[PDB]
């Protein structure tokens, strides 16, 4: 588990089929895969600002490190006496630490190797001219990186921005209770409950039904019959219930298990 | 050598401790520290071990000191305000209520300046500030009476507020500012009386000002609150900070900004000018930093420690004045949250996980091979990285292309030109044959003949209503709708779609039928609810159009 | 297109109208592969004469030196779209022009390939490299014993394109790059230029120690100019062809016009007598019938004394006299050159009879009373 | 579609990538051209033929004859074309040359 | 407000006084052979002709024509024209010791190809600047005279009795 809210958890799970799966509140988001099999734990490192990683650990004696902002494997390791995750450096931002085989000595804490996976990597004919020059090219793809992420959010801010500006571009009391669907045998029932505003004896009202072409990969036409009901309640004012439904076939839709 | 050392652990949650309410403290070389629990530790910071813990009952909010009187004064929750003599004649300690005064049991939040106490407290709709005396003499650690009250009329209501000290120079845990900001902000009373003035700023996001000599009241005389609190700036976010800085450095420091802190980043200047019309003029910024901040400090020379859920930050004022924008690098440590700074640069931090850190700012032979190669190998995981946020730049761009040529369609298809050239949908009637009855079907032939092409996220929508006219019975059918995404279909091209609209019961058709087209644009599929109906044609078919001679 | 409905998509893909009546456009604008923010508000109407135009502070400190420019351009431009264009052209010019702030190479090509392109050279060699990893410079050797540099300027694509190679040697400097040659390709081509020049070089170092070359000091190796002087108070100069330096060079005679008469004559007479498989010492010396002193004043050899404006002496009566309050110039002047200079420069003021401003040579303080 | 009488613009139907229920079970659970010739003797297809209603003497009338119940007959009699490329009802295109 | 900076104030001090001294009329260009000894003799012997000529090709914007026109010219264009010919006078005199892919890119700006109201002396300094490297033959008549000067020496010629000399080779 990451994360709790009111109930609501953000979870880190993974399985037999190799896997590592998020979920948001039951919703599983950002599915990974593995290399190796027979996966252990996970740890999480945090590397700096946003630099999540997902260090996972095998029972075959290997890991990986699977970088949160895309669910990608951005390291393996082999050999693996042990992982662990924690600040050896001073530096105020997480690193691993990884200990290979006891092949090499008699000892525990030789034959190490400690990685940020960036600007901290440690391990166990003039050529100085070239360093400073590698340094501020580090430190400019650092930047970069840093920079690169600021621009992508603004991006994102601006497509929000816009969407709300095509939304009051073509254009308060509610009109619509609420939604609810249900299936029959091979019908869809869409039904949506109104409220006092709207007059069907003024207003012809449909209620269409539109696939997600996520889901829909060709031209299929769904069709929607549409009834009007009223029903009188407790007449033996007398509130009347004017609802609005909508039925489909079903069959053409689950096509991919699923439809929205 | 190590700039960022660990001195204990705390317990946190899942996630991390929660802000506002951790606290550290410094005198020499105790630190004294809350994480928001019953729990309030003092490490010796030589051999960072816990020299002693105090168990409070119900969560700790605030800390406060006394280094002369050797003093700690504490705020539970919803008991009142203790203090403990550092000498206080396991290491864990709980705490007897006989430490405890003023039990006001509602206040939220509290200060303290030479003989004097500030609080503030929560009621119903109006929160009050009350003033107290504090025994001058060593004697058995007392409130006193109440020297005033007055309530902040203008606030009416998990963010505490926060209060600031700021007296002036030739009259302490607050700041000292310099004459010209203190006579610009409170003016000419509290110039001549050398009053300390009381900085509240409240979870509304109001900073607001009280002078302490101006309150003095009983009851026979009500302090006014309009008179005697004042309101500086309307920051629109809670306060995390207030501040002072020195800027332009070119322990008492004269102080020449004061500094706010939004929760979401909006932080807030002022300074002295006397500038442009000889007058002196307050020069305000309202910058607007990245990020929650989640806590703040001020440290030697304009500078400011900030911490995110990200990292920790700092930001410079020091240098028309101060600065046009505030640019702000990290400095490569976590998210501290709880953030102190003494000056010798040294400060101490909570980690949002829970440790205390005391972050310390300022050839070989083969060896610079294997440097060459540990930095070839950084270069090569950061680019690793860069690629894949370019590629993801790459799609946003696609979809602000798609969205472009979406909101170009919706101004031609809503705007009047004498004739409907964007985008058209003609229907015409046919009569056919299905084994032995006739049928009349509609095409729906949609052209397109202007350049924009309808890429993926554009559906039409046909309706087709049959009779009208609102009936005694409810029918079995009001309408039929159909659906089809429109893909790819580009400038030139035209899509066609059949419909009947003939008697497939009882051989009845009735008339007028009228089918109308429209084309709905998602928003989410290129990547309150949301989409946008257009409204193409509107064919009536009337008997006219459904003979057959 | 024409029109302003599909040309503006074309052309400015990134900016979306936000309000229905095209009036406020947001978004970004492109210029080498960089998106800047923009937000672009027009009045009720479709006029430019007034509009508000922000940006990011990063396109605001990048169209530094042009805020005028561009504050005319709104109230002279007739359309959104030709603004635009016009903007990102302009873009184009501030980032062309600065591009040292404002870079990123590719490091899988680059910062790996360089290095074991350097290590395949051997490491005895390169002497300097920037912090941009943009220049560099490589060190030769000749035969007879000389150090000769090459510095090489790098684009973000090294290996795609050719690096700008900058080479002391007279003789114009050609190398065949290919995208697959590399460093020790144009070092073999700078070494093969180095065996070609060599009797250039040979004849430049005879002179330069056997005579009191006069005004070169510290020769570079691109100098084919060599006053050499000889008796007193009269030099000869003589211009070397690199092809054929051995071959009789363009020579003439500074000095006194009583002393220098007898030397053309009698090089006229003897000019025949060279011979270019001797030296050209040994053919100067038979030719003009003399010996060379080796440095008669090593000291004072000679401080140019001339107005370093006209580089005359005897200016219309006046004299070199104006000079500068500095012991690293000493620059003598004219009053009439030296007050033309001043009265141009924008740093220098005149009071009554007197004009302040600064020395051409060293740009110091210097003060001038007519 | 091409050489049809309108010359009107219609969709390509492009018959579709998968069956419903393969695709189904593909998500829950997760070239040279063809050729074919037939030849016949000149004498044989000209007497069959004979009443040689127009056209040349061979290729286009034999075409005519191959598509002679086919409702699109009178466009290749018009125009004489001895060679098509008609689609298919599973949305395949097939060219028949003679 | 209408105070004008020099557009050489943003370039290297040495540059500043080449191009200082070349605006100073006729006697510009030996001039700038003075001032070149005159750093040979400085603690900088060499002089970075290869920046000079990046720095010559820059463009920055004008408003020049009509009241309004936006366009983007060079230093050479944008410098005073008598700097302009002894500049390019000099470049003769040391036309060996310079980068030739600056020298070209000088001289496309020189050419001035699709441009009215032309500055002859920069264009036919330019034709002999090419001669000399040896990449304009050119095939074409492009000559450093105009086409009226060539006819009406054409024309004089004419009216002289040819020599038994054979120059051209047909
Ligand atoms: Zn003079
Ligand atoms: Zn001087």
């Amino acid at each position: 588990i990451c994360a709790t809210e009111i109930l609501r958890i953000s979870l880190i799970a993974l399985t037999r089929k190799n896997q590592l799966i998020s979920f948001q509140n039951g919703t599983p988001k950002n599915v990974c895969q593995l290399p190796f099999g027979d996966p252990c734990a996970v740890q999480l490192m945090d590397s700096g600002g946003g630099n999540l990683f997902f260090v996972v650990s095998f029972i075959s004696n290997n890991a990986c490190a699977v970088w949160k902002e895309s669910f990608q494997v951005a390291a393996k390791w082999e050999k693996l006496s042990l992982v662990l995750i924690d600040d050896f450096i001073g530096s105020g931002t997480e690193q691993v630490l990884l200990l290979f085989k006891d092949s090499l000595n008699s000892d525990c804490l030789t034959s190490f190797k400690i990685t940020d996976l960036g600007k901290i990597n440690y391990s166990s004919e003039n050529r100085y001219l070239v360093v400073p020059p590698l340094e501020t090219g580090l430190k400019v793809c650092f930047s970069s990186f840093r920079e690169l992420r600021q621009h992508l959010l603004l991006k994102e801010k601006i497509i929000s921005k816009s969407y709300k500006a095509l939304i009051n571009l073509v254009q308060s009391e509610q009109l619509v209770e609420k939604i609810w669907y249900r299936v029959i045998d091979d019908s869809l029932v869409v039904g949506v409950k109104t409220t006092s505003s709207l007059k069907l004896s003024l207003n012809d009202v449909t209620l269409s039904l539109l696939m997600d072409q996520a889901h829909d990969s060709r031209f299929r036409l769904l069709k929607c019959q549409n009834r009007v009901i009223k029903l009188s309640t407790n007449p033996f004012k007398k509130e009347c219930v004017q609802i609005i439904t909508a039925v489909t076939s079903l069959s053409p839709l689950l096509t991919f298990s699923k439809f929205c | 050598a190590p700039r960022v050392r660990y001195l204990a652990g705390f317990c946190c949650p899942l996630g991390g401790l929660a802000a506002g309410k951790p606290r550290v403290l410094c005198h020499e070389a105790e630190v004294f520290l809350s994480t928001g629990s019953e729990l309030v530790y003092v490490y010796d910071q030589e051999g960072g071990l816990l020299t002693a813990a105090f168990r409070f009952p119900d969560q700790v909010w605030h800390l406060e000191l006394l280094a002369p009187r050797r003093l700690l004064y504490a705020l539970c929750a919803r008991r009142g305000l203790y203090c403990l003599s550092l000498d206080h004649p396991s290491p864990v300690i709980p705490v007897d209520p006989d430490a405890c005064i003023l039990p006001d049991a509602a206040l939220c939040a509290f200060t303290l300046l030479d003989s004097v106490l500030v609080t503030l407290v929560q009621g119903p709709a109006r929160w009050k500030m009350q003033l107290f005396e504090q025994p001058c003499p060593g004697e058995d650690p007392r409130p006193g009476g109440q020297i005033g009250e007055v309530e902040l009329s203008s606030y009416t209501p998990h963010f505490l507020p926060v209060l600031c000290s700021v007296s002036p120079s030739g009259s302490s845990g607050g700041f000292t500012l310099e004459d010209a900001l203190f006579g610009l902000l409170f003016g000419a009373d509290a110039t001549l009386l050398q009053s300390p003035v009381v900085l509240c700023g409240l979870p509304d996001g109001q900073l607001c000002c009280v002078i302490l000599k101006a309150l003095v009241t009983s009851r026979s005389a009500p302090g006014d609150p309009n008179a005697l609190v004042k309101i500086l700036h309307h920051l629109e976010e809670p306060v995390i900070f207030i501040g002072a800085l020195k800027t332009e450095p070119q322990e008492d420091v004269h102080c020449d900004c004061l500094v706010a802190f939004g929760h979401h980043g909006r932080m807030l200047a002022i300074k002295a000018s006397w500038d442009e019309s000889g007058k002196l003029v307050p020069e305000l910024r309202e910058y607007c930093l990245p990020g929650p901040v989640l806590c703040a400090a001020c440290g030697g020379g304009g500078r400011v420690y900030h911490s995110t859920p990200s990292d920790l930050c700092v930001v410079d004022l020091s240098r028309q004045p101060e600065e046009g924008p505030g640019g702000l690098p990290p400095m490569l440590c976590p998210a501290s949250l709880n953030i102190c700074s003494v000056v010798s640069t040294k400060l101490l931090a909570l980690s949002a996980k829970g440790r205390l850190m005391t972050c310390s700012l300022d050839m070989t032979t083969e060896s610079a091979g294997q440097k060459i190669k540990e930095l070839l190998s950084g270069i090569g995981n950061i680019s690793e990285r860069v690629s894949f946020l370019k590629k993801a730049v790459d799609q946003r761009n696609k979809a602000l292309t798609s969205l472009n040529e979406a909101m170009n369609v919706s101004c031609a298809l809503l705007s009047s030109g004498t004739g409907p050239r964007p985008i058209s949908c003609t229907t015409s009637t046919t009569w056919s044959r299905l084994q032995t009855q006739d049928v009349l079907m509609a095409t729906c032939v949609l052209e397109n003949s202007s350049s924009f092409s309808l890429d993926q996220g554009w559906t039409l929508c046909i309706q087709v209503l049959t009779s009208s006219c609102a009936l005694d019975l409810d029918s079995a059918c009001s309408a039929i709708t159909y659906t089809i995404p429109v893909d790819q279909l580009g400038p030139g091209a035209r899509r066609e779609v059949t419909l009947p609209l003939g008697p497939g019961e009882n051989g009845g058709l009735d008339l007028p039928v009228t089918v109308s087209c429209t084309l709905f644009y998602s928003l989410r599929e290129v990547v309150e609810q949301e989409g946008v109906c257009l409204p193409l044609s509107r064919h009536t078919v009337d008997m006219l159009q459904c003979l057959r001679f | 297109m024409a029109v302003t409905e599909a040309s503006l998509l074309r052309q400015c893909p990134l900016l979306l109208p936000q309000n229905r009546s095209k009036t406020v456009y947001e978004g970004f604008i492109s210029a080498q592969g960089r998106d800047f923010h923009l937000r672009i508000v027009l009045p009720e109407d479709l006029q430019l004469k007034n509009a508000r135009l922000l940006c990011s502070w990063q396109l605001r400190t990048i169209l530094s030196g042009y805020h005028r420019i561009v504050q005319q351009r709104m109230q002279h431009s007739p359309d959104l779209m030709s603004f635009m264009m016009e903007l990102k052209m302009l873009l184009e010019v501030a980032l062309k022009n600065r591009q040292e702030l404002y870079a990123l190479p590719p490091p899988p090509q680059f910062y790996s390939s360089l290095i074991e392109e350097i290590g395949t050279l051997g490491w005895d060699k390169l002497v300097y490299a920037d912090t941009c990893f943009s220049t560099i410079k490589l060190k030769a050797e000749d035969a007879s014993g000389r150090e000769h540099l090459i510095t090489l300027k790098l684009k973000a694509k090294y290996p795609a394109e050719s690096p700008d190679y900058f080479v002391d040697f007279p003789v114009p400097f050609c190398a065949s790059w290919t995208p697959q040659s590399s460093l020790i390709s144009i070092y073999s081509q700078f070494l093969a230029a180095i065996e070609s020049l060599k009797a250039f070089w040979d004849v430049m170092d005879e002179i330069d120690e056997k005579t009191w070359v006069l005004e070169p000091e510290k020769p570079p190796r691109s100098a084919t100019a060599r006053r050499i002087a000889l008796g007193n108070n009269v030099s000869i100069n003589i211009e070397v062809d690199p092809r054929h330096p051995t071959m009789l060079p363009e020579c003439f005679f500074l000095g006194a016009d009583h002393v220098v008469k007898p030397l053309g004559i009698k090089l006229s007479r003897n000019i025949h007598l060279w011979d270019p498989e001797n030296s050209v010492l040994q053919n100067l010396k038979d030719v003009l019938e003399i010996d060379f002193p080796a440095r008669a004043i090593l000291e004072k050899s000679d401080f140019t004394m001339d107005c370093g404006i006209c580089y005359a002496y005897q200016l219309d009566g006046t004299i070199p006299d104006q000079v500068c309050d500095n012991s690293q110039c000493g620059q003598p002047f004219h009053q009439i050159c030296l007050y033309e200079w001043l009265r141009g420069l924008l740093t220098s003021r005149q009071s009554f009879n007197i004009i302040f401003g600064e020395c051409p040579y060293c740009s110091k303080p210097i003060t001038l009373k007519m | 579609p091409g050489l049809a009488p309108p010359h009107t613009r219609a969709p390509s139907p492009l018959g579709p990538t998968r069956d419903p229920v393969a695709t189904f079970l593909e998500t829950c659970r997760e070239l040279p051209p063809s050729v074919a010739s037939i030849k016949v003797s000149a004498e044989l297809l000209r007497a069959a033929l004979k009443d040689g209603h127009s056209g040349v003497p061979l290729c286009c009338a034999t075409l005519q004859w191959l598509l002679a119940e086919n409702a699109a007959v009178d466009v290749v009699r018009a125009r004489a074309l001895s060679s098509i490329q008609g689609v298919a009802p599973d949305g395949a295109n097939v060219h028949l040359i003679v | 407000e209408g105070v004008e900076p020099a557009p050489w104030a943003q370039l290297e001090a040495p540059a500043r006084l080449l191009l200082q001294a070349l605006q100073a009329g006729p006697e510009g260009a030996r001039r700038g052979l003075g001032v070149l000894r005159a750093l040979g003799s400085r603690g900088w012997e060499p002089f970075d002709w290869g920046r000079l000529l990046e720095a010559l090709c820059r463009e920055e914007p004008v408003v020049q024509g009509p009241d309004g026109r936006l366009e983007l010219k060079p230093l050479l264009l944008r410098l005073p024209r008598i700097c302009q010919r002894n500049l390019m006078s000099l470049l003769m005199a040391v036309r060996p010791s310079l980068p030739e892919s600056g020298l070209l890119s000088v001289l496309q700006i020189a050419q001035q190809d699709l441009a009215p109201d032309p500055d002859a002396w920069l264009r036919a300094l330019g034709e002999l600047l090419r001669r000399d490297l040896g990449v304009g033959t050119s095939m074409e008549g492009a000559s450093p005279l105009s086409e009226r000067c060539q006819r009406q020496l054409q024309s004089l010629c004419r009216g002289l009795g040819l020599g038994g000399r054979r120059l051209k080779s047909p």
